[PDB]
């Protein structure tokens, strides 16, 4: 799909922008938030946005696009007794700024949103509310998404995803041990390494791109694909992250009995300001005066300020959790 | 028996079973931030 395409497009940029740092983000959370943005975008503003999300505007109509995310949100939000997973969309609109019925309707119908009256004049409290809605939805993992809030702010659209599922063959705490993790060939550090013995899991040694793919399921409809690139093969590997590579990998995995497997117990949390990257993907007009967001108010008097994103991943003996959230700070034009 | 030892930089993608999208994309260069 376009989604996993957009996803790998962003990844590679996040990398160029900072080569040797751990990366962690949620693509779906970003696509749904910007897609949400489309409902107000018109003419060129809208065109740019859709194409930036790697959607093919000639095969897929605008309406086709929104109808999808609706259905996705529906199904995605199936947090039943087995694994937790929910996604939500909301928009805190400045107390006295009327939005066309259509927008307020399609937002609730297609993206499940709400319109909360926000007095942005009180940036201290406005930021508070929004931060507490995300903290709430993520069960307290994403604290302080909105770092700063402009005074001339008119509205902010936010999305968030919470996911909690135990493994399907847990690691036993008794087996975790301090071992070497090689930052590079002659550079190593000691870290808690989790284990598993005589394990039967999907496997694929990719000779072409020189890396081993392995699969570990969570209880329920979700799983973790791990790719261990060969020593010095990371650069090559990251270059080939194409929607076609992922399908080939998934389609090549066959069951194998592994003598022993080792995975590092860890927790990483990174946040970003996607302005630059989004501008490199082609989303430019929405950031200038030329921005057409007339679908929101009828008048063309809004423009994108910045788009930020925070994410957290915890990989423990019990699987644990991951969460991410995204917000689009819109200001007057 | 084949051994899998994630003791150097690796990638990790959390994928649903049906609807092929990507929930979380990540790369671990050092387990300690």
């Amino acid at each position: 799909s376009a989604n996993v395409d957009f996803a790998f497009s962003l990844y590679k940029q996040l990398v160029l922008k900072a080569p040797d740092k751990n990366v962690i983000f949620s693509p779906l959370s970003i696509s749904t938030a910007l897609a949400f943005l489309s409902l107000g975008a018109h003419n060129t503003t809208l065109t740019e946005i859709l194409k930036g999300l790697k959607f093919n505007l000639t095969e897929t109509s605008e309406a086709e696009i929104h109808q999808s995310f609706q259905h996705l949100l529906r199904t995605l939000n199936q947090s039943s007794d087995e694994l937790q997973l929910s996604m939500g969309n909301a928009m805190f609109v400045k107390e006295q700024l009327s939005l066309l019925d259509r927008f307020t309707e399609d937002a609730k119908r297609l993206y499940g949103s709400e319109a909360f009256a926000t007095d942005f004049q009180d940036s201290a409290a406005a930021k508070k509310l929004i931060n507490d809605y995300v903290k709430n939805g993520t069960r307290g993992k994403i604290t302080d998404l909105i770092k700063d809030l402009d005074s001339q702010t008119m509205m902010v659209l936010v999305n968030y995803i919470f996911f909690k599922a135990k493994w399907e063959m847990p690691f036993d705490p008794q087996d975790t041990h301090q071992s070497r993790f090689y930052l590079s060939k002659k550079k190593w550090v000691m870290v808690p390494m989790m284990s598993l013995h005589h394990l039967t899991i999907p496997y694929f040694r990719d000779e072409e791109l020189s890396c081993t793919v392995v699969e570990l399921k969570y209880t329920g409809n979700a799983s973790a694909l791990f790719i261990l690139p060969d020593q010095d093969k990371m650069e090559e590997v990251e270059a080939m992250l194409l929607p076609e590579t992922l399908k080939r990998w998934r389609d090549s995995l066959e069951f194998r009995e592994i003598g022993e497997l080792y995975l590092p117990k860890f927790s990483i949390s990174r946040d970003y300001n996607l302005n630059d990257i989004l501008l490199q993907l082609g989303i430019e007009e929405a950031f200038t005066s030329k921005a057409d967001l007339s679908g929101i108010t009828g008048a063309r008097n809004l423009a994108v300020s910045q788009v930020v994103h925070k994410a957290v991943l915890d990989v423990f003996e019990e699987g644990r959790e991951a969460s991410a959230a995204t917000a689009v700070k819109i200001t007057l034009l | 028996r084949t051994i899998v030892r994630f003791n150097r930089p690796f990638l990790m993608i959390i994928v649903p079973t049906d609807t092929q999208n990507i929930f979380f994309m990540s790369k671990v260069t050092n387990p300690k931030q």
